[PDB]
């Protein structure tokens, strides 16, 4: 309506201010980068090239890389042809930035730019060494679901990092990743029954109980029935002999209706029968159900 | 009953404060009134974060309909005159939360606060922008009673020589623009163009709000990136 009428004039005025106030004004620099993504989406090659050059100039600048990373991703989403050949500059800048390790904005730029199939093949290695962060995991999971180009490669990289992480609070994130979404496993669940038996941290135990039930998805051969019945025993004992009810409450909540055919064993029943006579009601209510 | 409450309030005022407020809200709901009011008055008089948190914690739990609204109205105006530190932002949020309870006097309190905030519109303009945004967020219907004077006042306060003042003005203007768009475009465009022809971040912030409101396609991507 009104904004759509005086849009080219605003875009021309916005471009002039960015081109002129290049090194004269951090308040304007933060505002200019934010205004560029709004202009790029609303007004879509001279404008795109100038915006990319201004973003590239501010990408290496201090206190502007995070703003420029989001601005570049927004422009790439608006037009895939505009950032088709200009994406390599972002990849090259982040190629040695990840190996060197501020990194939160690097993952966001990749996630925004992701939404062709050969650039992600080698880019996984620099992201793997960047660090174990929820943003990195969320961005990688989003890429796999939206674009499952090499599902095994993303699975292999995530599995390799998870295996070495648990070999020796930061580990709790790796345990979350395996129990977050599907993976491609009897060796993990056997060692998974060791963290809550030795680690005195209450926080790691809260996630430890949650991941055991979700990782037990293979539930007529006498090779997996024995192991699944063993890992079930550890959680049942922990859910009644733990000091604080917070760990106990999540143990029985994980044992939902699905385990009806696995909780009917006589040895397992005695574990549940104790939970009826519990000091706190929140566990008694769950136990009786 | 009162000694423990008084001790908890002092400890929270001076994660400990959040835990005390949650415990006090649970204890108040489970369950004297004069002792709580006296402790809150002493905390408000003296510290600042604890008194506002205790008042906010008791808001929506004890069940004050009109009696608590009047007492909180006087306290809310006491901290409105002077823009105290970042802790005072909770007090404005507490006032907005109390004004959103749905009381009979809430409509009159919102109108009185809006008129007072218009006069203020940097210990006055910045506080008014946050207060106006809090009122708009809590009571969008009550914020539409006087929107023409707000636009004129915002167009003059955003031109002041400040940095963080325009940040609250842009957010307050965006909230007013969002409410209007949910249910002035010419005035906003003309005012921005006049100021476009210190005056760098403010002009871009006003233009950014108009661009986001006009086209929401890019806003979804920003929200998705922030969530992930």
């Amino acid at each position: 309506l009104v904004e759509s009428r005086c849009c080219r004039d605003l875009m021309e005025e916005k471009f002039d201010q960015v081109c002129q106030w290049v090194l004269k004004c951090s308040l304007i620099q933060m505002t200019i980068l934010n205004l560029l993504p709004r202009l790029a989406a609303f007004r879509p090659t001279q404008y795109l090239q100038d915006t990319m050059n201004h973003v590239l100039s501010c990408v290496k600048k201090e206190k502007e890389r995070t703003a420029a990373f989001q601005a570049l991703g927004l422009l790439s989403v608006a037009v895939r042809s505009e950032f088709k050949v200009y994406l390599p500059r972002v990849l090259d800048i982040i190629r040695a930035a990840l190996p060197p390790k501020v990194d939160a904005t690097v993952f966001t730029c990749i996630s925004m730019l992701a939404r062709i199939q050969q650039d992600i093949k080698e880019l996984l290695e620099p992201m793997l060494a960047v660090g174990l962060s929820p943003a990195l995991t969320a961005v990688l999971y989003d890429l796999s679901r939206q674009i499952p180009q090499l599902k095994k490669d993303i699975q292999d990289g995530l599995l390799k990092m998870l295996s070495l992480v648990l070999m020796h609070g930061s580990i709790t994130l790796a345990l979350r990743t395996l129990g977050s979404f599907e993976f491609e496993l009897t060796q993990f669940v056997r060692h998974c029954a060791d963290h809550f038996l030795n680690s005195e941290h209450k926080e790691i135990r809260m996630e430890a109980a949650r991941t055991c039930s979700r990782l037990l998805t293979p539930s007529v051969s006498q090779t997996a029935v024995q192991v699944v019945a063993d890992v079930l025993s550890k959680l049942l004992v922990v859910g009644i002999t733990d000091p604080d009810p917070d760990i106990r409450y999540c143990v029985l909540a994980s044992l939902d209706e699905r385990f009806d055919a696995h909780l009917a064993q006589a040895e397992n029943l005695q574990a549940l029968f104790v939970a009826l006579n519990d000091q706190v009601f929140e566990i008694r209510e769950l136990a009786i159900c | 009953s009162n000694v423990s409450v008084l001790q908890q309030f002092a400890s929270g005022l001076k994660r400990a404060k959040a835990a005390k407020e949650l415990q006090h809200y649970v204890t108040m709901e489970l369950r004297s009134t004069r002792f709580y009011d006296q402790l809150n008055h002493h905390i408000f008089e003296l510290e600042r974060k604890g008194g506002i948190l205790a008042i906010a914690s008791l808001i929506g739990v004890e069940g004050g309909n009109a009696t608590r609204i009047g007492r909180f109205a006087n306290y809310l105006r006491n901290l409105l005159p002077s823009n105290d530190p970042v802790v005072m932002e909770m007090a404005s949020k507490a006032i907005g939360r109390l004004a959103m309870a749905g009381d009979t006097f809430t409509a009159e309190y919102v109108e009185f606060e809006v008129k007072r905030a218009l006069e203020w519109l940097e210990g006055r303009r910045h506080a008014a922008v946050l207060v106006l945004r809090e009122l708009a967020i809590s009571v969008p219907t009550f914020f539409f009673q006087q929107v023409q004077p707000f636009f004129d006042n915002i167009f003059v306060a955003v031109w002041d020589p400040k940095q963080a003042i325009r940040e609250g003005a842009v957010a307050a203007l965006r909230a007013c623009l969002i409410l209007t768009t949910q249910r002035w475009y010419r005035h906003t465009f003309e005012e921005a163009e006049k100021g476009f022809d210190d005056r760098i971040h403010g002009a871009l912030l006003i233009l950014n709000e108009l661009v986001r409101i006009s086209s929401m396609e890019g806003e979804r991507l920003r929200e998705e990136m922030e969530e992930i």
